[PDB]
């Protein structure tokens, strides 16, 4: 009773995505090999060695040269596949303009992409959307207005915080207010740092200037606006985003010390105080410390950050930037029903690719590969897509309810997890070219655990026990292929089978608030980014707004951020056809090049 | 409430040191020799004499090869310094002195010990090593209970030091930030005393991974260099410092306590003679003769039973008492990594037993591993970041506090001891090269060195208590 | 001395597993090396060469006294102070007469004194250089390696996924293995160094032949370890490895969470 | 002979009157007649630019006109700023990476306050990159784990064939693996792999495109004492890309050359994937023998290595480069001139630890305090005010540099003078005064005058910088004001630290640092501290302050900022004529 | 010891299925181990958290 395989047929263009690598059918066992002429296969590869014998002439060191590849044999003695973004063919909205690229047309293919396209070290999409996420600086302006009220004695109005705002939005970027003869930021360099506000007050929302303002009526599905608003409650809170150019200098832990500045000026003249008054020190106080959200939290001396690192990030903070769950395809893109899977599959995206390759690689390890292919398994071709589906479309029909209503038991999540791990195993073993696609075990096994949990997660509603499927995949993938993933994979595959329902100090902890930081998840590829789709999904199954905390997920309700967090496969597809204009770049101020 | 069950505790040799001890008496809550083995820790530290003198001598200070250079050939180096050449260039001499610290050691001693003292017969030890090119120093109790940290004999050594030496030798002005830098290394710019002359067995303290973690942050090297690698001590000093640690973290409390003080005991103290039983049956063999022999021990003792045969033929057994069986599977590990790295005499299988003894046990058995998961896990994470590029390094460098291998819940750090001990000299980064001060100096304390027939004679003193 | 089960063995694929990683049932020689083609194929000593050291010899470094050392026996290898050597293996997904963990499960039950690791695409076994010499007998010469299927690669292992080249031969980057008149030979060393001549390993099993004493399960054939009605099934209506993968799971689970909850389960 | 702010020493430049066009003598102006921010061409063209932008992405950004009470900017003259001393220089006209050979001797002047910000200069943006994406390792213990554990012979053919090797994978490309993901070459040009060695024979036996040459780079007297601490030994210097750092943290830097130096050994070695001595390799790059250019820091500022305020003071001093050059070595009538080095190494050490650290980590926002530090560099006021106590103290003592006695006394004297000199001429130029307008600007330069003249004429570092702080009372009595509010939470206190041995007081002035909590906050110290240690050590005859791997390390033609001549560079990042590495133009749409 | 000994005598006292762990722990924990502190947790120390 189960569908085409999404990876032979996607559902509207019909592209065969494993095909597509090949010229060949996926199903037969039987490849030539030696025969590609190496990297000559490659226009990447190929145009960075022309580029390479440039590079070497100007500044006299050699660099790329694939000649020196192991023992005479170069890179692409096997075919270098090519790969399609999954599901771009089954969107039909988010067709805006953004700051980064003219609007896509919904419904549009990405395919025949590099792996060096996909490439975190040669993608600014994927660049942009942790920037985007360190940039940002969370606070709740209630305190600073009590202490303006009260110690200086001036009434609040819509109108001082228009003005403030229009104060901040001048000064966070580029310019001076109170002080002669004071240096300024070419605006050139900072046209991606504004600061906007959202309230769950839609009369004080009304009387804000609009153009500061995060509208949640307008951003969100009626029933989540409900969700948000009625724990924002009557409160203001300002989102701020600080130059992508100055965390690039620095970190993302400069954000709430930038803002705090900044605020605290923009405070100081739209209000009137004198310079040095002591209640200065109040303003300062409430965004770095008094009253903030942080993107992270700060982490330990062997992995020392202050605020705002991707290893600070909970799980459930990367679900809840997302912004797949306020989109038209997961309203109602289950034949008229919501789609958690969709939540999910997205999700798990920026979630998989900030954690690996921004932050355990960009941060912990490093090197020229960016471990491009192990990830960009998890979004491309539609695999884990088909695999995810299955398990949906499997426990539906078994259970007889919707998505996020079979009842969350253990024995429940052990059924769907040995279905969708027997239907991985099934595809990988029956074509001979998906397994070859996905040549590493590593992405066989996080596909089979991440499709396993998938599944349990949409259709419980309950993200621990989502993820406890994940673990569960562990003897069911071993012992059919008496193999798993790299060295290292199992750690906390292993663990976790354990610590999941543990209560012990340091292994107790919800998924939504595990993060890189949870001692099991610190080091290793292929894992945090399918926990993060889940938690998603889990809650969009049950009916929620977001997961974990509803003032990320108003924050990242916004079009004038760089990456459009509604559509992540998409932007990471743009970036790889070359087409996202990341913020941050120099050019106002360099040389022409 | 008390942990009434009765064991007896046998030394490295096979015999039995003390017996009919209820499980209470070695636990670090309870028994004198495991607190006082925690408090040697936290109050003695080194004195690097000779270190220090080299340092003001030579302006080679810290670490990272600085060099404050005095230059006392100036007027050959061919330039000149003035206008012209108009006055002859003249050498200065103004980062580098020579004190003869190492050969007024015993005075230095005596001067050390009057400032670190609080009351007279307080217990403050100095005593000078190595001809006068080291002190070892413990403060006492008085001192080091006065606040809530564990860094006092640290830093009022320091001090001390620093103090004493600009009094001595009547110091000029010049000297406080030298003489400071040969004690203190970098610090305060630095939080540790980096490349300083002051050395404690316990990390600096911003470095732990969580609150707890302080006995924890020991590598096995240094286990390894203060027991002289005599196996089974290094895995008894090992798994009482885990024991301690996991006490400290709060995890030997309520429904696991048990479980906990089991690891320690059946793992740490040779506890009723299995780890070496497990070693002599197996020991002509591999690590799956070391599986064969914790499964027939398991169920000569009672400890599981078979639960149900398969149509095959295949046995479920069942565990009659869960905690005991993970303190049989820990003990068996660790008499794994003795007979397979034993074999070899080669530390480097270590990662490789812990993970496979857990999964031949699982396979053979039916029951679950050493922690449900974290022997394998940490199996799996340990000989990755031993065998590739990304971190990691040798087996002695790992430490309960390293992130690849904290994750066990105290029975992973001892099985490195003992594969350390046993290593021929096949490392580069063996306790010669990162503990040979540490082996040298603060081994010569019995408790740190020799803490199995302590930890017995203690318990069999409070058995009664029980 | 407790009599091993080793791991539950209901089926064909089971029942190769065991025989795999049971110490006392003898691998079958199915072809004979040469001295000299042997230690070719390792890569690190030639025939005639001195063993190379990384210590002295075991009696000259100064053991302490300690009994539990006295207990194990060293090795040849640790006496004489070799270095410790690696060897790497890559069993094809496509019916090899075994696969990666029965590697380190075989390892650890058959041969002293071991490190090894497991990965998916290769599996590395290290041992003082005499010791790995002994032990790579068993790994090249009996019914555990067929030519095409189980190969001899230090680096550049890709392969065991890859679709199978049009004889069957499993792909390798560097070309170490080629089939020539029907025979698999290797034409490099297992660093991909020229060899004065190739290293006949003979002729690769059928395919069916494979299947027969193959260690994997696998879908296409009519072989998986969970069958289309397996999943949420009684364990007395699957494979045993699952009801042992079951059995696994729920006493992790219920064991972490509180330990006297597994008594008697 | 004039103040050089009034007359540059060849080219006759008044950088003082030319900012006024009146002689800066006289006190009085007119004000309220500029035009507010029309004065400026950057702050002008900034607001055309603001309107194009607020209409493209609908939230108003840059408006002048918010400024408070109707009073935009610029109701007095907003000032430009000559690059000090430019006119002296006749060395260094070499091509570098981010720009084609200044003519050693040409003047930056006219600069706006906007081009000597750190947010808008990208010269000084990378002159902090290029510090923090260094990774320096010995290569000892690697080369004894390859001989002894794996048993092959390390010879220099293997160490070349590990150096382009090396040289290949740590910016772009893969040597050992199928089907593995590269970086594009134009995206990481400015990473590579180079060492160094005390062993000459060596040394000429490596491919020199891999090679620091220690011999070439510095006068024979500083190469020998290089070459004597470094000895026989080879150490590695890898600079990962630009890019990567500015994707994360200078603490990358370490990890990120521990996988590339690892796989490097593995391939030119030919080492099995997954053989235990790999382990070794990662472990020596990231602890076992490595130097950093900074090191960790504590919970309340939380970092890895190599963030700037981890960077001891004398690891500034000695990473800065002016010791080796010429001007240095030559400059004061054919001797070595300490205050070329002081002048210079205060210039990064300022601006890094101010605008680069305690701005842009600690707190931020849009104007860099960019009058603050560009103070410290131009228009030759701190110059003249150095060259005078040095200048006085030769005449005084008859003596070069570096010989007066260091006693207290004479570092007393010396100060006075000099703070004497700073306030005579503060108070006889009105237009100086008014160009220097905020006192912390006026107190940072007369002590450090002051810690310059000491360092330089006795060669004590930490008396040298114990002047700064006497410079408290000798500021503070005569005019009645010091600087901002918290300026002299270090200068009071230092009064008494310097020679301290107190638990966290005492530490020589070379180890100090960003984290040293008399320093943690605070503009307009730390890289006047920093060019007095590097004068200091000038001046007795040595070739480096602190570390000799350092100074090494960062004596490299291939390095994107030109460490030698900072003050130029930074004045060409200002006129927008320095290309920095790091930039994704490869990989986004044409602009 | 409090906050462990806390969620063991509650998962205990009212016999809480095991579902019921990481939230029990959370409920006094807060965000440990991904936090050093027991950020947002219920118990409570005069003394700040020992990394700081
Ligand atoms: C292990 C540890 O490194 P060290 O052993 O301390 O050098 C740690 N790195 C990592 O966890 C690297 C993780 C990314 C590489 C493995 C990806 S599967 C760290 O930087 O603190
Ligand atoms: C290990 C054992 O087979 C697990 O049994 C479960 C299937 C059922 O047990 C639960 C429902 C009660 O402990
Ligand atoms: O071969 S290892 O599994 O150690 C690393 C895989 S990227
Ligand atoms: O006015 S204050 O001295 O507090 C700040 C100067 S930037
Ligand atoms: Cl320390
Ligand atoms: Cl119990
Ligand atoms: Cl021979
Ligand atoms: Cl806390
Ligand atoms: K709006
Ligand atoms: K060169
Ligand atoms: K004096
Ligand atoms: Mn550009």
């Amino acid at each position: 009773k189960y569908p085409k395989q999404l990876f032979l047929e996607s559902k509207n263009s019909k592209m065969n995505s494993i095909e597509m690598k090949y010229g060949q059918d996926p199903a037969i066992n039987r490849a030539e090999f030696h025969v590609y002429g190496g990297v000559r296969q490659s226009k990447r590869k190929s145009e960075a060695w022309e580029a390479a014998k440039r590079i070497t002439k100007e500044r006299g060191i050699p660099n790329y040269n694939p000649d020196l590849h192991l023992k005479g044999a170069q890179m692409g003695q096997k075919v270098l596949q090519t790969y399609r973004i999954t599901g771009l063919d089954r969107e039909w909205a988010g067709g805006e303009d953004t700051p980064a690229h003219k609007g896509w047309k919904p419904g549009t293919d990405i395919a025949g992409l590099e792996m060096d396209d996909l490439n975190y070290e040669n993608n600014p999409a994927m660049q942009q959307c942790y920037d985007d996420m360190r940039r940002t600086a969370i606070n709740g302006l209630s305190i600073a207005h009590e202490t303006i009220e009260r110690r200086f004695g001036k009434e609040v109005t819509p109108e001082t915080i228009n003005l403030y705002f229009e104060m901040l939005n001048h000064n966070i970027g580029a310019g001076a207010i109170m002080m002669e003869h004071t240096a300024e930021t070419n605006p050139e360099l900072v046209k991606d740092s504004y600061a906007k506000c959202f309230t769950g007050n839609d009369e004080l929302a009304d009387a804000l200037d609009q153009r500061f303002l995060i509208d949640i009526n307008k951003m969100f599905p009626k029933y989540q606006a409900d969700q948000i608003k009625a724990e924002v409650g009557d409160r203001i809170f300002q989102v701020a985003r600080i130059p992508t150019m100055a965390v690039r200098t620095s970190d993302g832990g400069l954000s709430r010390a930038w803002v705090g500045q900044q605020a605290s000026l923009a405070f100081l003249c739209a209000y009137d105080i004198p310079a040095g008054d002591a209640v200065t020190s109040d303003f300062v106080f409430t965004i770095k410390h008094g009253d903030v959200v942080f993107m992270g939290t700060q982490l330990p001396y062997r992995r020392a950050q202050r605020n705002n690192s991707a290893g600070g990030i909970a799980l459930g903070y990367y679900s809840d930037c997302n912004q797949t769950s306020r989109t038209p395809e997961a309203l109602e893109g289950l034949d008229g029903g919501i789609d958690p899977v969709k939540v999910i599959v997205e999700a798990l995206t920026p979630g998989c690719v900030i954690t690996d390759q921004g932050w355990l690689h960009n941060y912990l390890a490093g090197g020229s590969s960016g471990w491009s292919n192990y990830i960009i398994s998890v979004y491309t071709d539609e695999v884990l897509e088909d695999y995810g589906y299955h398990g949906a479309i499997y426990a539906m029909d078994k259970w007889k309810c919707g998505v996020g209503e079979v009842p969350n038991t253990y024995e429940n999540m052990m059924t769907i997890a040995e279905e969708v791990s027997r239907w991985s195993q099934k595809n990988y073993d029956e074509y001979p070219g998906l397994m070859e696609a996905h040549f590493g075990g590593s992405q066989r096994y996080s596909i089979q655990a991440a499709a396993s949990g998938a599944a349990v997660g949409a259709m419980t509603g309950d993200p621990d026990l989502g993820n406890a499927a994940w673990h569960y995949n562990t003897p069911l993938c071993k012992e059919h292929y008496l193999r798993l993933g790299f060295y290292g994979h199992d750690l906390q595959d292993q663990q976790n089978m354990g610590h999941t329902y543990s209560y012990r100090s340091d292994q107790g902890i919800p998924y939504e608030l595990k993060g890189p930081n949870y001692p099991d998840f610190a080091m290793n590829v292929g894992h945090m980014g399918g926990y993060i789709g889940i938690i998603a999904g889990a809650a969009h199954a049950r009916g929620a707004a977001y997961s974990t905390n509803p003032i990320i997920k108003a924050a990242f309700a916004d079009p004038n951020l760089q990456f459009d967090f509604r559509y992540p496969r998409r932007e990471f597809g743009i970036g790889g056809l070359r087409q996202f204009m990341p913020a941050g770049e120099r050019d106002a101020v360099i040389p022409p090049h | 409430a008390y942990l009434t069950e009765k064991i007896d505790l046998y030394g490295d040799n096979g015999k039995v040191l003390e017996s009919d001890i209820p499980l209470e008496a070695v636990t670090p809550v309870q028994n004198p020799a495991v607190r006082e083995l925690a408090s040697i820790f936290k109050r003695s530290v080194a004195v690097n004499l000779g270190g220090a003198q080299k340092a003001l001598s030579t302006g080679h200070y810290a670490n990272e090869y600085i060099h404050f250079p005095d230059i006392p050939n100036k007027d050959k180096l061919g330039i000149k310094s003035s206008p012209g050449g108009k006055y002859p260039p003249k050498s200065v001499k103004v980062r580098t002195m020579d004190l003869p610290l190492v050969d007024d050691a015993d005075d230095i001693a005596a001067r050390l010990k009057e400032r670190l003292q609080v009351n007279p017969d307080d217990g403050t030890e100095v005593r000078v090593m190595k001809k006068g090119n080291v002190l070892y120093v413990k403060i006492s109790e008085q001192l080091a209970n006065t606040g809530v940290e564990y860094t006092t004999a640290l830093t009022t050594t320091a001090q001390a030091m620093t103090d004493l030496v600009m009094e001595k030798y009547d110091l000029d002005f010049h000297a406080s930030p030298l003489v400071h830098c040969a004690f203190y290394g970098r610090y305060p710019q630095t939080y540790e005393f980096m490349g300083g002359n002051v050395i404690s067995l316990l990390a600096a303290s911003c470095a732990n991974e969580g609150p707890g973690f302080a006995m924890r942050n020991i590598m096995a090297n240094h286990i390894v260099a203060a027991t002289r690698k005599r196996t089974l001590e290094a895995v008894a000093l090992s798994s009482t410092l885990e024991a301690i640690g996991h006490v400290e973290m709060g995890d030997a409390i309520g429904r696991w306590r048990r479980w906990q003080a089991l690891v320690h005991a059946c793992q740490g103290l040779n506890a009723n003679n299995v780890v070496y039983d497990l070693v002599k049956e197996a020991g002509h063999g591999c690590t799956g003769d070391v599986v064969a022999a914790t499964v027939g021990r398991a169920l000569e003792d009672g400890i599981i039973s078979v639960k149900k045969t398969l149509p095959s033929g295949y046995k479920f057994y069942t565990a009659n008492d869960p905690s005991m069986w993970n303190a049989y599977v820990c003990a068996g590990l660790v008499a794994a990594v003795i007979v397979n790295q034993g074999a070899a005499r080669a530390a480097q299988g270590v990662s490789s037993t812990l993970l496979y003894f857990n999964d031949l046990i699982e396979h053979e058995t039916g029951l679950p591993h050493a922690g449900y998961g974290d022997g394998m896990g940490n199996g799996v994470s340990f000989s990755f970041f031993s065998h590739a590029i990304y971190g990691g390094g040798s087996p002695g460098i790992f430490s309960g506090n390293h992130i690849v291998t904290r994750h066990s819940k105290g029975f992973a750090i001892p099985v490195i001891a003992a594969a350390v001990s046993l290593d021929s000299g096949t490392a580069v980064y063996g306790p010669e090269a990162t503990s040979g001060l540490v082996g040298d100096i603060f081994g010569e304390v019995d408790l740190i060195r020799r803490p199995m027939e302590a930890i017995a004679s203690a318990a069999a003193e409070i058995k009664d208590k029980f | 001395v407790y009599q091993r089960q080793f791991l539950p063995a209901d089926d064909r694929v089971t029942k190769n597993r065991k025989k795999v990683v049971d110490p006392s049932v003898k691998l079958e020689k199915i072809r004979t090396l040469s001295d000299k083609d042997f230690l070719t194929l390792i890569g690190h000593r030639h025939l005639g060469e001195a063993y190379r050291s990384v210590n002295p010899p075991l009696a000259e470094i100064g053991e302490p006294e300690d009994p539990i050392r006295e207990l194990v026996p060293p090795t040849e290898g640790a006496k004489a102070g070799d270095r410790v050597c690696t060897i790497i293996m890559t069993d094809s997904v496509y019916n090899p007469p075994i696969a990666h963990y029965t590697r380190a499960w075989m390892y650890h039950n058959r041969f002293r004194g071991i490190d090894n690791g497991v990965y998916s695409g290769r599996v590395t076994l290290e041992m003082r250089e005499r010791d790995l010499e002994e032990a790579c007998r068993t790994l090249f010469e009996t019914e555990i390696c067929d030519a095409s299927r189980d190969q001899v690669r230090q680096y550049t292992c890709t392969g065991h996924s890859c679709r199978l080249d049009p004889d069957g031969m499993m792909f390798d980057p560097i070309e170490r293995c080629i089939m020539s008149g029907g025979n698999v030979v290797y034409q490099k060393d297992s660093f991909g160094n020229p060899v004065d001549t190739p290293i006949n390993m003979g002729k690769p099993l059928s395919e069916e032949e494979l299947i027969e004493r193959t260690v994997v399960y696998r879908t296409d054939r009519g072989e998986p370890m969970t069958r289309e009605g397996d999943p949420g099934a009684p364990d007395e209506e699957v494979r045993e490895a699952l009801q042992w993968s079951r059995r696994i799971q729920w006493l992790r689970m219920l064991g972490n969470m509180v330990p006297d909850k597994i008594k008697g389960m």
